[PDB]
């Protein structure tokens, strides 16, 4: 028996996340996932000037927004772009607690 | 503060440090009572999620039953409120706890 992940789970919210290497979800609800196999998911969408961020739990056996989850086993929510007409769409999935609170578009590097 | 407590909780669970888990659980329960009494139900749900994990790890059935009780109170309030994500979260947490309390 596996204790489920804890995830941000605000569903779809308006967001200020834009032109940033990483963003905090600004979601005030951390839920236990219902099912032990579920992972955390974040979906960032920009349609014209309207930015949304969706935070949920999801079973990676299933598509989400008709896309297959990528590297759901990763502890970090690494955003990747998907092809969606009429908007900019990025998604990530991850398997550490509250990992969809810290959405990563790019890392910082020591040089 | 709560992000750091979660990090510390998971480090302790991973390493078998039951004493740290028990200490963090006590802190979470205090934070939960404060959030609940202030009517900050999103925060209360959030804290409760963490407390349920900690109490589960150490097998603290009595605390799990206390958490179920406070979650049911939160649900009673949110049923009236029209914040669907919060209501769904409290309900999701109740179903998880009901496996162990």
């Amino acid at each position: 028996m596996k204790f489920p992940q804890l995830c941000k789970f605000c569903d779809v919210r308006f967001s200020t996340c834009d032109n940033q290497k990483s963003c905090m979800s600004n979601c005030s609800i951390t839920s236990i996932c219902e099912k032990p196999q579920e992972v955390c998911v974040a979906v960032w969408r920009k349609n014209d000037e309207n930015i949304t961020l969706e935070t949920v739990c999801h079973d990676p056996k299933l598509p989400y927004h008709d896309f297959i989850l990528e590297d759901a086993a990763s502890p970090k929510c690494i955003m990747k772009e998907k092809k969606k007409p009429g908007e900019t769409f990025f998604m990530c999935s991850c398997s550490s607690d509250e990992c969809n609170d810290n959405i990563i578009f790019s890392e910082e590097y020591n040089t | 503060g709560l992000k750091e407590l979660l990090k510390e909780l998971n480090k302790a669970i991973a390493s078998g440090d039951t004493e740290t888990v028990r200490r963090i659980l006590e802190e979470l329960l205090e934070l939960l009572k404060e959030a609940f009494e202030k009517g900050d139900y999103d925060l209360a749900i959030s804290i409760a999620s963490m407390a349920v994990k900690a109490a589960s790890y150490i097998g603290d059935t009595e605390t799990l039953k206390e958490l179920l009780e406070i979650l049911k109170k939160i649900k009673e309030k949110l049923k009236k409120e029209g914040d669907e994500a919060a209501l769904k979260a409290v309900e999701r947490n109740i179903k998880v706890v009901e496996k162990v309390a």
